[PDB]
RNA sequence: GCUG
């Protein structure tokens, strides 16, 4: 949160409510959510060799 | 990260479309700094100028409104929001121009916006005034 | 703020919007030679029910479409509405219903809203 | 100033990296593979422990302590 | 008669800022006004019903003058 | 060819939606159907661009300005044949007759055959 | 109504009152910062 | 900055504003967003009449 | 579905006969329309450290929280003093020392 | 009042109607609109936001032939219901039966 | 002095 140096204080309160991420990205339940679509490679000739 | 690509038309010339939650997560989160400065100072004729200390409500017994952030010593206080046509420092003044008559001269916080007070820093100079100064945040 | 012809001011009907800044269709960008890049622009409201008039009928965007010099169109398409409009159509291009559909439908906001 | 509690595009939490990653870097641990280590896979995270400058630490030098 | 038979724009800009503030300080309306509480929207309607009790008085550069009513004019 | 506001040919330009000149479809709409119509049409564009560009993407990158094996072959062999000319007419007017151009010294003479 | 303020180099409490000179006890300090409100003051995260 | 110029041929008014311009394409030509703060700001003087008595009450 | 994958913090799925634009929904209700419980409101007293105010509200709202959403209540519009159903208060004291 | 149905025409002709639905986005209006574009009977099913600020869209049926059009908009929200259902209970069966592998 |  924070980096302090001798004779210095942090006192606080802090109050926690349910939001939606639409209102606010901290709110975001997922790092990333992301879909991809299964890669379908076809070798149209047969490849042989080198 | 940028996408070099055509979105929404709202970026037609010039202007770029920016993400949500990127500025929620602290991407482009700036600090304005400005300065108040006051000087209270010794005249020729032996006499000063001085602030006062916050005018109460009498019937409330909490300062009014306009003097809601001042301190007992008549400047403002680091923590403390201003907010519009709120006195920083308290200043009377000799109308000089046989006890002396002060008018009032407050330097206050005109700005469209609420801004909070970081540091109040008192000295003197050797022709005994006052220097004030005010570090302002938004 | 540098006015070089008639059209550099015209008479718009204003809506409100939320956010601080001004915003126009990009089609009048070129009468005002307005570029986006941080640019300011002047507002004035008219105090009097004979100036409105004179701003509406006389000074009024659908009234300047042309410019007084040549006669030739100065409101018209800029930039990503030229090249989304060539590249749409080019010959190349083919739309199955689902997705001719959610193109046009694009345009049924506003006056258009009750058009079959 | 401080390290960033979330990646900016992403929003994975990278503020509890920055010990460890400073840690790897003061073995003999690539910065690629301290990266890696950390387990910050995409670009975007990568980015934020790499591009950080510290300067916590030299503005305290200046606190009043 | 010389005159154009058209309604100049400046003839239009002119008569519906007259109307308008005629309209704004209480005049009668003529055109049964349905849900309009802009006088210069109320004007406009009145100039496509061709009732506006205004005559335009057109002074040639000699000092010889033509009256043409709101309502002869061909309004384009 | 745009025959009873259905497009038969033609891909649309600047030349035909822009702001240069005339033969504009808007200019055309303006005239002939009055400054509304034409104006409800400028609108109408502005929506339906945007969203076929955005759901079709656009986009520049280093590959589209990258020199193909071609050029870079071309641009060799015009450089060298340019630069041996342009030493050719050098020489003359060091040493020699360059034919000077109607109205103009060598020297001068010698700028333009190298431009 | 004490009022105390913080030297700039030796960070000791000074109390000055009206119309006395800003010197600060312990160090020739002439700049003094005045030390910060005790009232509760509200943030919003967002 | 002389009277003939400076305070007669071209000169300061008020119901004005200004601002940084940015794009919106679904307005129409015609249109100009106005943000809420130069809105209230910015007045204009109705005339009360017949036809305007009920919405200038609200 | 398939769980090709699952490790606390990260599953991998794969969804097969699912249209595009079911797909996405599910991709922007998670970004988006499913709760979670952050710092609102910071009450701070006594914060000398270097780091400002604003800047420390913000580093604590981004800062999660393992509260389960599906207990606790939406907060009504105002209401600032908040009630047991909605709300979670935490404390946060340090003094920094000489060892 | 999330839902306000406004008719094509002054006739209130039932075959073209515009749903405009409060509080909503591209989310619910790109998901019904397949869902509702499935129907044979809609021959233009497409959904606009206004602008960006207002969180509005606004859904256009044209239905083929004589169909309300509230008709086509009712079902299609349920078989959206009904397609969520069944991919909620075939994920937490999947779910189930990988960590009981895993144990 | 700089932005427009
Ligand atoms: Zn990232
Ligand atoms: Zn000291």
């Amino acid at each position: 949160i924070a980096q302090l140096r001798p004779g210095q204080e942090i006192d606080l309160l802090m109050h926690c409510v349910k939001g939606i991420g639409k209102d606010h990205a901290k709110f975001s339940p997922v790092a990333t959510a992301s879909y991809r679509l299964l890669p379908d490679i076809t070798l149209l000739e047969p490849v042989e060799g080198e | 990260t940028v996408a070099v690509m055509s979105y929404s038309g709202y970026d037609i010339e010039d202007a770029l479309v920016l993400n949500k939650a990127s500025l929620d997560r602290g991407f482009g989160r700036c600090l304005v700094y400005k300065n108040a400065k006051c000087t209270l100072k010794r005249y020729t004729n032996q006499t000063f100028d001085k602030v006062m200390g916050p005018m109460l409500d009498a019937a409330t017994r909490k300062p009014i409104w306009r003097h809601e952030i001042l301190d007992a010593d008549g400047i403002c206080s680091p923590g403390e929001k201003v907010e519009n046509k709120q006195v920083l420092v308290n200043k009377s003044m000799p109308t000089v121009t046989q006890q002396p008559q002060y008018k009032d001269v407050p330097i206050t916080y005109k700005g469209a916006t609420d801004s909070y007070i970081e540091k109040v820093m008192i000295s003197s100079n050797a022709e005994d005034a006052f220097l004030i100064k005010m570090l302002l945040r938004q | 703020q540098p006015s070089l012809h008639k059209l550099s001011i015209m008479a718009h009907l204003a809506r409100v919007k939320p956010h601080r800044t001004f915003r126009f269709n990009e089609c009048v960008c070129t009468p005002y030679n307005a570029d986006f890049d941080g640019d300011e622009m002047n507002l004035h409201l008219p105090q009097t029910e004979e100036a409105k008039a004179e701003a509406l009928v006389l000074m009024g965007t659908k009234a300047n479409l042309v410019t007084p010099r040549n006669g030739e169109p100065l409101i018209a398409a800029i930039q990503d509405f030229l090249t989304g409009a060539y590249l749409l159509t080019l010959k190349d291009t083919f739309f199955d219903r689902a997705k001719a559909c959610q193109i046009i439908a694009s345009i049924l906001v506003g006056k258009d809203e009750k058009i079959k | 100033m401080i390290i960033p509690v979330r990646c900016f595009t992403c929003g994975k939490i990278v503020g509890n990296k920055w010990e460890a990653y400073l840690g790897l870097l003061q073995a003999e641990y690539t910065e690629g593979d301290a990266l890696d280590a950390l387990g910050l896979k995409r670009y975007c995270c990568r980015r934020m422990l790499l591009a950080h400058v510290d300067l916590i630490e030299k503005l305290l030098n200046y606190a009043p302590l | 008669r010389i005159t154009t038979p058209y309604m100049t724009k400046y003839e239009r800009a002119r008569v519906l800022g007259t109307r308008a503030l005629q309209i704004a300080m209480c005049a009668p309306v003529m055109v049964e006004l349905e849900g309009e509480t802009d006088p210069l929207l109320i004007a406009m309607k009145e100039l496509k019903a061709r009732k506006i009790p205004i005559i335009i008085r057109r002074y040639l550069p000699d000092g010889s003058y033509e009256d043409w009513g709101v309502d002869e004019l061909i309004i384009t | 060819t745009i025959q009873n506001s259905e497009l038969m040919s033609g891909s649309m330009d600047k030349g035909t939606l822009g702001s240069g000149s005339k033969n504009n479809i808007f200019y055309i709409l303006l005239r002939d159907w009055g400054q509304n119509e034409a104006a409800d049409a400028m609108s109408r564009l502005a929506r339906l661009a945007p969203v076929y560009l955005s759901n079709r993407g656009f986009s520049i990158g280093i590959g589209d300005v990258t020199p193909g094996q071609g050029l870079l072959k071309a641009k060799y062999e015009l450089l060298n044949a340019g630069y041996k000319k342009c030493d050719e007419y050098i020489e003359a007017l060091n040493t020699g007759k360059l034919q000077q151009q109607p109205g103009c010294t060598a020297e001068e003479t010698l700028e333009a055959l190298i431009l | 109504q004490p009022m105390i303020y913080i030297c700039g180099e030796c960070h000791t409490e000074n109390e000055i009152k009206s119309r006395d000179p800003i010197r600060c006890r312990e160090c020739g300090y002439r700049i003094m910062y005045k030390k910060r409100t005790k009232r509760l003051v509200v943030f919003d995260a967002r | 900055q002389g009277r003939f110029r400076g305070n007669l041929s071209g000169k300061r008014v008020d119901f004005s504003g200004r601002t940084v311009i940015s794009p919106d394409p679904n307005l129409r030509i015609d249109e100009v967003a106005v943000p809420v703060h130069v809105a209230k700001i910015l007045t204009f003087p109705e005339k009360v009449n017949k036809a305007n008595i009920n919405f200038l009450r609200k | 579905v398939d769980v090709v994958h699952m490790d606390e913090n990260s599953l991998e799925f794969d969804m097969v006969g699912i249209d595009a634009a079911i797909a996405n929904a599910f991709r922007r209700i998670l970004l988006a329309e499913v709760p979670t419980m952050a710092v609102e409101k910071v009450l701070v007293y006594n914060n000398t450290s270097i780091v400002q105010d604003e800047i420390l509200a913000h580093r604590l709202g981004l800062i999660p929280i393992h509260a389960d959403p599906r207990l606790f209540e939406y907060r009504n519009q105002g209401d600032e003093e908040g009630t047991e159903i909605d709300t979670l208060q935490f404390r946060l004291q340090v003094r920094c020392t000489r060892n | 009042k999330t839902a306000l149905e406004m008719v094509q025409a002054a006739g209130t002709d039932r075959h073209c109607v515009t749903f405009v639905l409060h509080e909503e986005d591209h989310t619910l209006g790109n998901s019904l609109r397949y869902m509702i574009m499935k129907n044979p009977e809609v021959e233009f099913c497409g959904y606009t936001t206004t602008h960006p600020s207002e969180s509005k869209i606004n859904l256009r049926i044209q239905t083929r032939g004589t169909l309300p059009a509230v008709e086509p908009f009712q079902r299609g929200l349920n078989e959206l219901m009904n397609v969520c259902q069944h991919v909620l209970d075939k994920f937490e069966a999947s779910i189930k039966d990988y960590k009981d592998q895993k144990a």
